[PDB]
């Protein structure tokens, strides 16, 4: 019987490498069909009518700001933006089986959390436009939205830095005795990323209550996964690291809230890991300065689509209809454009904001960067843009 | 003088550059994230098609394995020109760059080296960037002997400076000012030509003070030269650096013997920025000559901001006002 | 003036720094590679016997993991002292380090930040450490807004700056001399109290040159002020830095107006080191006080090498000749 | 059946996380017990007589210098040192299933590789002395090995940095058409950094021709395998990147040299990377700065050593008696001492080498420092330790 520390093993007298099982990967975990069906009523969870047309709602009403800020970023109206379109139901899923105080970690593309969670249509358009409404003073590009009352940690662009921070912040939770969950989103791109590495190991050795959350759509910018691994995807990395995983229809609403409900069930009570790899695809393009057609759409937009299929088992239930759908795309866009509208109107922050919470208190040699700033305004201030800014 | 030109921007001569670096060197391959269909800035468009998929290639989207990769090449003593996306992205690989590239030679007696690596990445401000399409790297990586950093002003400049760096037998770093990339064209020669490296140029000779910036600011500066002579008869003598490290002190220290006053200015926060480097030097070489302190007009000592980044940069206004309390002194 | 004292080395002094913070402050814990049986330097000798596992553990080998996981307990509120084992190693953190914990607070508008996070980290050389167990990286990160650095020079000083980093509400690196950790001992308390951030101490009161260090480097310099006292008859005032930054410019302007001379010197390599930053800014404060030109006394612009250490170091001749030609000038 | 781009797989319409299989992992391969015997013979590689001796030659000699150079250290004659008990046989296995031309990186406990490589006793101890000698020119500290003559790449301190590289090399060899192998080593420690994630995707996704070799010896420093991952030790890693992996008996070195030559074989016919972990047990101290008592080795010593294996092994083929043994250790011993007396005798290389090969040219700005410390010498000269350094 084998002595070494590193591993618990038997002998083998035959020499033979271990192959990957890539052609038929970790299977993908389903619960309704494209036509909005059950496929395996055990696994129905039986969600009641509110929480179900919520679901349906975020998704749609998201989508909806997606279009018109799409459109904005395009007439220069906002410098940059990114859509959701295919990652609405990975996002509205998930979020509805966390706890409301579940602390999440993610990036560009988990709006529908922040909408689940009921964030206002004006704060997104506040990060946005950068103006006088933003709490994140508008120093940072839009769509880095972050709420503290909602414990949406503010999301940067270096991408999966947030994922060993999200064990950390678990970990932080643990000693706390919270019984609370850290939920942490990354792309399949940012999965590639030394950090990741980083994070999906001290979970494990640090025995901290996180759920790993990949989106894997099949493209980061233009590189398609045949390029960003050679292993069967992201689900198939948790099990080296010790971390239980899961794959799941991203596009399937119910699929992804039971993985979601079980893996926070299970990461609070253990104290341990779970991988979610949520497979999907970007409908859109990466950001809008993207030209996806340089590099590959209509399949996925109208045969496998969340929202879609999401309407489909509405319609099933009774508790939708051609009326209610037309209304709600109404009342919807009306929302939007009453948010959109207000926050094109409001003057950007004071130009001192760009000095402050460098360091909490400010030092005396960025106080006088800031003094030096004022003095050049008094001067030739004709030559800034300060009609459109806060004094 | 260099044969055929054409009228290029910044990225087309970039293309250009490397287009005769792989024509030239079979070794050469080019990588970095999303380089095979052209890049996010256009900079590798047709280069795949031309020369192979197995010369010019996407990675996994890691900057650490980027420039690990790319030493690894270069070990072998194949040319590796390796893409990072944005300079804001780079901090993953700042130990492969300063533990390793910087060191290999020296700590090998010479053994081994990785010479033949060139990292390319888009630099500066762009209106609209923010904290992380921003930033300018340079003086982090002008405290690590081993490394050359480079910074063109034009087409023209990057052009012939990206083929040194190429060329040159040390890993360099070669940061290409973004906001350039599809802004005026100039002519630009079809045939490879190189400009040389720790050599800066002066573009306009004066007689009252010496201006030093790089990238973009070269334009700032050459702007304030105007604005001095008109406003004030005042005479500036306007020097691009263009290399970081190992920099041109001589041609610094001349200029400012001669005229007796220096501004340096970059968009780089002012604390530890590379003009830092360039006062303390040139204080050291010249003080009998100085008839004013030397002026630092730099970024503001925060993270760079989105919506405030008029209020942020050293522009022409800020170096206006610098160059005229110091011409008063 | 603190209580009862006993002799402390510069590790214990850290022990005791790191006892009074998990004794006082419930939230607190520190981790890092092999931090759990005492540390490699034995700066966590029986703090998990006293504190427990879950408050002082060890993480896997991964320096850009123990960054980012700090930063993550610290977004909670939870105080993480995070050890990086040697500063050589603190470069593959360097993207956690920049662009994340510098700018979380401002990038978020202070809805979150990772104030409750330090870093520390041996630092400095120590006789035979060559090129990566004798770095002095601080100039790489006094480039960076929103962190601040912080070196002490003795016992007394690590723990009292050490307290004051872990309650600082900003992310801290804490660089502690390793050459001083089994060096003299000197009288500690062994309850906590605090020294100052951004406050230079004038250790030494002269008229004649302002000497500028810290570290280890401070004791060189004292040691250069009693050499040019007996051989020159020359006044030095000598001054710890003491905070990287934000770093004390009127503790050193003061200074520099009263004597008109200015040499600083640190073990880092002259090109980008922070005595550039010092220098360019002493000079625009203090240009007309200014006797001679400032001189920066460094490490040489290379890799830190093993077999010639005694000849790279910025040593009390070196210093002390540098000295006798300001004095001069 | 699944569309998604991002991975190949069947649907499954039941909830079930994927468990890691670490209590029962990847099995042990072992050709010897630890009384020499073959298991298995049909997995005999036959090696020749003179083969064999010269495993066991080169793993006495290491063994040997080792002693000799930890003694060193403790004295001072050098300032640090670090062993290789229970590497030797991962070292010289698979150095001798290589192709003498195949690039190797490494780090700390690799010596046997060189050594089996012929690297000369008088070069082993040049680069500890920092003498002139050295072709390193005294710039590393001592163990930092490197021979371009024998393609064994200068190690450096930084942990796993060589990973990527190694995978750089191995890409440039494919397209060289080399038919040249990379090896790359490293402890199970070192490949936690990110630096590992980064060099095991990028080989398989780019078609390396490189094998990685994990030296797991259950302990990094202080550090148990238990603090430093959950997951089936680094083996059962490889085939979430897509690589082929196996796990070895470390303390048998016809196991390592039948995995590790035909790891070789497919690595160079198919471009693709091989991944073995080699389980050892780390005999001595982490280095000359470590007391390993601190926090654990006997049972390893006398019960399962590579040395002692291989000395059975040789015994019954009749290949190896008491007598050879004896003045093989007396030879070796001399051989050693020699080397050794010759090492210390030499002067360190001239000062003047501080400032060269920092590029390959030296910068105006770096002579001008050159010169200064000759300058300097010239008038302090005294006060430094001259009288040791060439001029
Ligand atoms: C460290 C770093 N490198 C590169 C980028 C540029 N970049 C922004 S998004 C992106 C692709 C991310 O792909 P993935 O993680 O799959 O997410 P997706 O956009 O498909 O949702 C890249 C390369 C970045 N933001 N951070
Ligand atoms: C990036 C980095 N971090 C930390 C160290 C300090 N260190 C030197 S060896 C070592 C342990 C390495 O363990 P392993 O990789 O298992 O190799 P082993 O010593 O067991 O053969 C550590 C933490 C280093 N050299 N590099
Ligand atoms: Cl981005
Ligand atoms: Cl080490
Ligand atoms: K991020
Ligand atoms: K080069
Ligand atoms: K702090
Ligand atoms: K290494
Ligand atoms: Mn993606
Ligand atoms: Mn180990």
């Amino acid at each position: 019987k084998p002595q070494f520390p590193g591993a618990s093993a038997e002998f083998i007298d035959k020499l033979e490498f271990i192959q990957p099982n890539v052609i038929s990967g970790i299977p993908i975990y389903r619960v309704m069909d494209r036509q909005g069906q059950i496929i395996n009523p055990s696994e129905d969870p039986h969600l009641p009518k509110e929480k179900v047309l919520k679901l349906y709602k975020s998704m749609t009403l998201l989508n909806t700001m997606d279009r018109i800020l799409y459109e904005s970023q395009r007439q220069g109206r906002i410098s940059f933006y990114m859509t959701n379109y295919g990652e609405e139901g990975t996002h509205v899923g998930s979020a509805a089986a966390l706890d409301n105080t579940d602390l999440v970690f993610g990036q560009y593309r988990e709006a529908g959390v922040l909408m689940y969670r009921d964030y206002p249509l004006e704060l997104f358009m506040a990060q946005c436009y950068g103006n006088i409404s933003d709490l994140g003073k508008g120093r940072q590009m839009p769509v880095h939205y972050g709420c503290k009352e909602r414990h949406f940690v503010t999301i940067s662009s270096p991408l999966a830095t947030q994922i060993p921070q999200a064990v950390g912040a678990a970990y932080a939770a643990k000693r706390a005795n919270a019984n609370r969950v850290v939920i942490c989103y990354f792309g399949e791109g940012a999965a590639s990323e030394g950090d990741a590495h980083a994070g999906f190991n001290f979970a494990a050795t640090l025995e901290c209550p996180i759920i790993f959350f990949c989106r894997n759509n099949g493209y980061a910018i233009s590189t398609p996964t045949s390029e960003q691994y050679r292993g069967d995807g992201i689900a198939a990395r948790g099990p080296g690291y010790g971390i239980m995983s899961i794959r799941v229809d991203g596009n399937d609403v119910f699929a992804v809230y039971n993985a979601t409900k079980e893996a926070r069930r299970r990461a609070v009570a253990e104290n341990q890991p779970f991988l979610i790899e949520a497979m999907t695809y970007r409908i859109g393009h990466h950001d809008t300065s993207d030209d996806s057609s340089a590099y590959r759409v209509n399949y996925w937009d109208k045969q496998d689509h969340p929202i879609s299929r999401l309407r489909h088992y509405l319609l099933s239930q009774g508790w939708w209809d051609e009326e209610q759908e037309k209304a709600w795309r109404k009342q919807s866009r009306r929302k939007v454009m009453e948010a959109f509208e207000q926050a094109e109107r409001k003057p950007k922050p004071n130009p001192n904001l760009l000095f402050s919470d460098v360091y909490q208190e400010m030092p005396a040699q960025l106080r006088k960067q800031q003094e030096s700033l004022a003095r050049h305004l008094q001067t030739y201030g004709e030559h800034y843009p300060l009609d459109h800014f806060d004094k | 003088e260099y044969g055929q030109t054409q009228k290029m921007n910044l990225f087309q001569s970039v293309t250009s550059a490397l287009d005769n670096s792989l024509a030239k060197d079979p070794t050469a391959v080019i990588f970095g994230e999303d380089v095979a269909f052209g890049g996010v800035f256009r900079c590798t468009v047709g280069l795949r098609d031309k020369y192979g998929k197995d010369r010019v290639f996407n990675t996994p989207l890691c900057e650490q394995g980027i420039v690990g990769f790319g030493i690894g090449i270069a070990v072998t003593g194949a040319t590796a020109i390796a893409e990072i996306q944005f300079a804001d992205y780079i901090f993953p690989a700042f130990d492969q760059i300063v533990n390793e590239a910087a060191k290999y030679r020296y700590r090998s007696g010479d053994l081994f080296n990785c010479g033949s690596l060139t990292i390319r990445s888009p630099w500066g401000c762009v209106g609209h960037g923010a904290l992380y399409h921003s930033q300018s790297p340079e003086a982090f990586f002008a405290h690590c002997p081993g490394i050359k950093v480079v910074i063109p002003r034009s087409p023209f400049q990057a052009k012939g400076l990206l083929l040194s760096c190429i060329e040159d037998k040390n890993p360099c770093i070669f940061f290409e000012p973004k906001i350039l990339y599809r802004a005026a064209a100039e002519e630009v020669p079809i045939e490879p030509y190189n400009i040389p490296l720790s050599q800066a140029e002066v573009i306009q000779e004066g007689s009252d003070v010496t201006l030093v910036a790089w990238g973009t600011q070269v334009h700032v500066i050459r702007e304030v030269a105007s604005m001095a002579k008109e406003k004030l008869g005042v005479s500036c003598e306007v020097i691009d650096l263009r290399t970081i490290i190992p920099w041109d002190v001589d041609t610094i220290c001349k200029s400012v013997i001669k005229t007796g006053r220096l501004l340096i200015s970059h968009e780089a926060p002012l604390t530890g920025g590379f003009a830092s480097e360039i006062s303390s030097t040139v204080q050291e070489e010249c003080f009998l000559n100085l008839e004013a302190p030397i002026s630092r007009v730099c970024g503001y000592d925060t993270p760079f901001p989105h919506i405030f980044e008029p209020f942020y940069i050293p522009d022409k206004w800020k170096c206006y006002d610098a160059l005229r309390k110091m011409i008063n002194y």
